[PDB]
């Protein structure tokens, strides 16, 4: 019953087309709760979940000031990085940053993170001890040194293991009805002939929360990973998730296959068989 | 200069039942850079008033977005999602199959 | 809530 709070930041430059675009988003577990979009007329951090709307003007004003400061730093980052990598002035580039914290079922701190990528590649990351940095580049080593002199890791440590966890516990209680819910997957199988001698067997998991789930097919109780078509878990759009797994079986062997479903919402993992 | 092709899934929020209101979704994921074009089609016509989630990314830095529109499926109406990205030499069209 | 310190330019 672990949880987490995570902020996601994306900055994309657009040469000769004005300011870089900046998008910030925040999540509690798999539920998004705030956003900020540099191209929006609002110029404000905005609510994306009903339980966050109760926060007063002091919270919104504060998060707006901070998200604008994040936006500005990434503005600068973009130009600095072109320079470190001596690349053209006219090419669009992307910078990404993510940070947050995880807590266990007891809501105690498990780990913290703060990572940064340039054009989709790891740039610099805070290690798990929250004291050292990983820099897989000569340019990333230059950033590592400035961040070391500024004692940035010590400041992030206080936030990740203190402030970050403090806000996650508050959001978890304020939005308990949504965030502390366990919606077990509604399951069913579909069968479809593909030919005279083969049929498709699809196992469905619908309307579940949280998103974490294991869904597998086995033949005579044996692993069939190679022969299983498994789609990545996807959002229904109403706060729940969906996933399906399928195997092509020779007609008349339906009874040899079993779909297995494991999810926090289920007391006991489920085993289904077309029968 | 990393470029990753988007995975595409077209599907309804609830089980498809003719004459009953629902949401048609097009979930694009695992792509980079973030520039992407996503349209929902009804019998080959681009649907207006299609909304999408706020841009976010996965643990491997790849992006994901959900496009969505409210619809009422019928027996004869065909739906599809068309996606264009720098990794596709041609816009990819994925047709909606109510069993997927 | 967002972090208020430690977000330094690269």
């Amino acid at each position: 019953g672990s949880h987490s709070m995570r902020y996601f930041f994306t900055s994309v430059s657009r040469p000769g087309r004005g300011e870089p675009r900046f998008i910030a988003v925040g999540y509690v577990d798999d539920t998004q709760f705030v956003r900020f979009d540099s191209d929006a007329a609002s110029q404000r951090m905005e609510p994306r979940a009903p339980w966050i709307e109760q926060e007063g003007p002091e919270y919104w004003d504060g998060e707006t000031r901070k998200v604008k400061a994040h936006s500005q730093t990434h503005r600068v980052d973009l130009g600095t990085l072109r320079g470190y990598y001596n690349q053209s002035e006219a090419g669009s580039h992307t910078v990404q940053r993510m940070y947050g914290c995880d807590v266990g079922s007891d809501w105690r701190f498990l780990r913290g993170y703060h990572q940064y990528a340039y054009d989709g590649k790891d740039y610099i990351a805070l290690k798990e001890d929250l004291r050292s940095w990983t820099a897989a580049d000569m340019a990333a080593q230059t950033t590592k040194h400035k961040w070391e002199a500024a004692h940035v890791a010590e400041q992030l440590r206080a936030y990740l293991e203190g402030t970050c966890v403090e806000w996650l516990r508050r959001y978890l209680e304020n939005g308990k009805e949504t965030l502390q819910r366990t919606d077990a997957p509604k399951t069913h199988m579909t069968h479809h002939a593909v030919s005279d001698h083969e049929a498709t067997l699809r196992c469905w998991a619908l309307s579940f929360y949280p998103a974490e789930i294991t869904l597998t097919w086995q033949r005579d109780g044996e692993d069939q990973t190679q022969d299983t078509e498994l789609v990545e878990t996807r959002p229904a759009g109403d706060g729940t998730f969906q996933k399906w797994a399928a195997v092509v079986v020779p007609s008349g062997q339906e009874q040899r296959y079993t779909c297995h479903v494991q999810h926090e919402g289920l007391p006991k993992p489920l085993t289904l068989r077309w029968e | 200069m990393i470029q990753r092709t988007p995975k595409i899934q077209v599907y309804s929020r609830h089980p498809a039942e003719n004459g009953k209101s629902n949401f048609l979704n097009c979930y694009v994921s695992g792509f980079h850079p973030s520039d992407i074009e996503v349209d929902l089609l009804k019998n080959g016509e681009r649907i207006e008033k299609v909304e999408h989630s706020d841009l976010s990314f996965s643990k491997d830095w790849s992006f994901y977005l959900l496009y969505y529109t409210e619809f009422t499926p019928t027996e004869k109406d065909e739906y599809a999602c068309r996606v264009n990205h720098v990794t596709l030499s041609q816009p990819k069209i994925v047709k909606w199959d109510r069993d997927m | 809530a967002l972090a208020g310190i430690g977000i330094l330019t690269v």
